[PDB]
RNA sequence: AUAUGUUAAGUGGAAAAGGAUGUGGCGUUGCCCAGACAACUAG
RNA sequence: UUGGCACCUCGAUGUCGGCUCAUCGCAUCCUGGGGCUGUAGUCGGUCCCAAGGGUUGGGCUGUUCGCCCAUUAAAGCGGUA
RNA sequence: GGGAUAAGUGCUGAAAGCAUCUAAGCAUGAAGCCCCCCUCAAGAUGAGAUUUCCCAACUUGGUUAUAAGAUCCCUCAAAG
């Protein structure tokens, strides 16, 4: 069990020694540094918390998030660190290797490793029927006024309202999506980049959070 | 309206009690304390306003069953979703969480209205046998009849 | 020998082992007692004649145990171990994990002959149950595990 | 078991007991049990 | 609440022909220490 | 289902079939677990448990049905105006 | 993978000297039941927990600006 939060850069391909290619996405993890140790003792579970990309300054007095206020000030001069732009906690770790201040760095990962990774799914917008459930549309011709509708919705008088369940349009984009089973690939010690097999869900630039694989 | 005592928050003081679910019937142990709760119980009652006592129940665990229903006797649930109905538990509620076997038992021998509502609040069920509440001092009490 | 604690009549025999609960409310003789057939009051009569066979089975067997004996009538058969019987049984793909140590289980070694060698017929008979439940007594050419002595019905093919 | 609303010992080796609540026939002949 | 019994199915808190060593009452009877039911030994 | 009755609606409760979207029952078509078998094996018949999921594309007909071609593990039956 | 179960298979067992899976008590057993798997979720008013941040003047409970902290407004997009 182990895990590392990381920049989603992009897709490229790769050469196996087959010659098997590859379809790989890069994951980019530079300067993720251990933040809290949540111990059953105070937090009432088990869990290490740990800070991905580095940010700005001080309690500067300025707009942006870029500038860590006050209060991260503090959480991140606990753990004798600069303040970190993301934070997640991994419960299913190993909790007691893992002291706080220190860094997990990629070479955690060896190749041939075998992963989940989790991390927000790009974003469409609010979106019609055939395009958030697939749904078939109706008959384009033949007289057909119907195309893009979700279709009826409903009974007659006894089911006489709408079920909870019914699917019709609106936001598609949100939703944490986390993928099962991909393979490390490379892992690039130089760069701290990590190469994954297959694709992860981001957008791109979006943190993604590697994970060893349950099951 | 010749003479009739109303009580108002100033006319009324609510007491708090103790009581060892620990070999008793649940629904005798619950109708009981429904009535404790209600203050159905002082001469000084009085319809429009809450005037019952505190009821921290203990050792649920050791609630019992009558009949052949530890098994027979299922409670049900329904999502307000199609088919998300819940037939899950029987007195295995009384194995995980039977603070809520006692409680929503008890609770349901209360009005449902505000007032019925605010009388089920005051009720406070722990399996085990040791109350967080020693500083409210709440006096032992005997199951009667 | 003739040797038993007891309290609340939820007591273990001196020689070996036991533990046991009793069904409470009831008549009771030392020795080896009787009346299975009536006591104390009402049609609870069948109960407490379950609790003088329960504990009477117990006697029983704690200085002579009983053992049941398994006969694997095929082509295959079960060797042995320290806490298995190893069953390799009939043609199943594979060999079994079985046996335990509760009370007192004695494994068997004889070239297709078993024995399970316990002490109450209860733990005995349970213990078999499962030994035998591998594989079944197939009606035909009558191969599979088989309790010692038992009836076992063939047909024509 | 032969599942039925009827139950009736079956040949003169059969006889008749209550096992779950249900009554239930017992021949000893594998195609002659029942259990109502 | 009281006194005396019943019911173990939640019967109570839906249903029939038909089916069952489910239990309670009330009777009438044939074999029983000359030994019977059942079990076990002998055709 | 075909009906009987005429209790709601005649100052209006749109109607067959398809299409879109489904939801539920179990008297289960497939799949999971078993008993009996006139069950050797491989298959099957029949009953029992089980409703999680699944349950096809065409020719003819407005068709629902139905026959047929070709596949499928299977090409389930009913409720929801 | 684990737990409990159905139909079923049984063990021990009297009522009913036998016999019987059952009434006491045990063991086994399904794509189904619960946990496991994925997302949501403290408006869980039962409103939870952890870490860090800020810290007074006036007062006949309060009053007013401020701090930590944001937002308006402005350049934007991976968001809409
Ligand atoms: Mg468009
Ligand atoms: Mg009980
Ligand atoms: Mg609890
Ligand atoms: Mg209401
Ligand atoms: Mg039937
Ligand atoms: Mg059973
Ligand atoms: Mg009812
Ligand atoms: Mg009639
Ligand atoms: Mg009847
Ligand atoms: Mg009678
Ligand atoms: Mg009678
Ligand atoms: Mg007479
Ligand atoms: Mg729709
Ligand atoms: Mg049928
Ligand atoms: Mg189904
Ligand atoms: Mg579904
Ligand atoms: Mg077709
Ligand atoms: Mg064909
Ligand atoms: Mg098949
Ligand atoms: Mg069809
Ligand atoms: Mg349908
Ligand atoms: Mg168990
Ligand atoms: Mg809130
Ligand atoms: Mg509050
Ligand atoms: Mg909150
Ligand atoms: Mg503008
Ligand atoms: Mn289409
Ligand atoms: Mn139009
Ligand atoms: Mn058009
Ligand atoms: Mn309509
Ligand atoms: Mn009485
Ligand atoms: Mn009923
Ligand atoms: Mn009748
Ligand atoms: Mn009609
Ligand atoms: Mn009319
Ligand atoms: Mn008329
Ligand atoms: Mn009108
Ligand atoms: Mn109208
Ligand atoms: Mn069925
Ligand atoms: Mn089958
Ligand atoms: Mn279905
Ligand atoms: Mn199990
Ligand atoms: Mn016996
Ligand atoms: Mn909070
Ligand atoms: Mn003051
Ligand atoms: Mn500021
Ligand atoms: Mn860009």
């Amino acid at each position: 069990t182990k895990g590392i939060l990381g920049r989603k850069i992009g897709m490229t391909q790769v050469f196996g020694e087959n010659g098997e290619l590859i379809p790989v996405t890069v994951v980019e993890a530079k300067e993720n540094v251990v933040l809290q140790k949540k111990t059953v003792e105070v937090d009432g579970y088990n869990a290490i918390q740990v800070g991905f990309e580095d940010k700005k300054a001080y309690k500067k007095d300025a707009k942006s998030n870029k500038y860590a206020n006050k209060p991260a000030e503090g959480h991140a001069k606990k753990a004798d660190a600069a303040p970190k732009r993301f934070i997640r906690e991994f419960r299913n770790v190993d909790v007691d290797a893992y002291e706080v201040g220190q860094e997990v760095s990629v070479d955690t990962f060896v190749a041939g490793d075998v992963i989940d990774v989790t991390g927000v799914s790009k974003g469409k917008g609010f979106q019609g029927a055939i395009k958030r459930h697939g749904q078939s549309r109706g008959p384009m011709s033949h007289g057909s006024h119907f195309h893009r509708a979700p279709g009826s919705v409903g009974m007659a008088s006894d089911a006489s309202r709408v079920f909870k369940g019914q699917k019709m349009p609106g936001r598609m984009g949100g939703n944490t999506v986390t993928v099962q089973n991909l393979e490390v690939v490379q892992v690039d010690t130089e760069n701290k980049v990590i190469l994954v097999k297959g694709n992860v869900p981001g957008p791109k630039k979006g943190l993604v959070e590697i994970r060893t694989s349950i099951k | 309206m010749r003479q009739t005592f109303m009580a108002n928050e100033s006319n009324i003081e609510r007491k708090w009690y103790v009581i060892d679910a620990e070999g008793q019937t649940l629904g005798r142990l619950s109708s009981e304390v429904a009535s404790i709760l209600r203050g159905k119980n002082k001469v000084t009652y009085t319809p429009h306003v809450d005037t019952g006592d505190y009821v921290i129940v203990i050792n649920a665990s050791k609630i019992e069953f009558t009949g052949n229903k530890e098994t027979d006797k299922v409670y049900y649930r329904h999502s307000n979703h199609p088919g998300g109905i819940k037939s899950i538990t029987a007195g295995e509620l009384r194995r995980t969480n039977p603070e809520r076997l006692i409680e929503n038992s008890i609770k349901g021998m209360l009005p449902s209205t505000r007032l019925g509502e605010k009388q089920g609040k005051k009720l406070f069920v722990y399996g085990g046998a040791e109350h967080p509440h020693a500083a409210q001092q709440p006096e032992n009490y005997e199951l009667r009849g | 020998t003739f040797d038993g604690n007891h309290v609340t009549v939820k007591g273990p025999k001196g020689e070996l082992s036991r533990t046991l609960n009793e069904r409470m409310t009831f008549k009771q003789e030392e020795n080896t007692i009787e009346v299975v057939r009536p006591s104390d009051s009402k049609e609870d009569r069948t109960n407490h004649g379950t609790t003088r066979a329960l504990l009477n089975n117990m006697v029983q067997g704690v200085s002579q145990g009983y053992v049941k004996v398994l006969e694997l009538v095929g082509v295959g058969y079960r060797a042995q171990m320290q806490g298995k019987d190893l069953i390799l049984n009939v043609g199943y793909s594979h060999p079994v994990e079985i046996k335990a140590e509760e009370n007192i289980t004695f494994s068997v070694e004889k070239n297709t002959v078993v024995k399970v060698e316990g002490i109450s017929k209860e733990q005995v008979g349970a213990l078999a149950s499962n030994i035998r439940s591998v594989r079944p007594p197939e009606p035909y050419k009558g191969k599979g595990i088989r309790y010692q002595g038992e009836y076992v019905r063939r047909k024509e093919k | 078991m032969k599942v039925r609303p009827s139950v009736k010992p079956i040949c003169e080796k059969c006889k008749v007991i209550k096992r779950k609540g249900k009554v239930m026939v017992i021949c000893e002949n594998p195609k002659h049990k029942q259990r109502q």
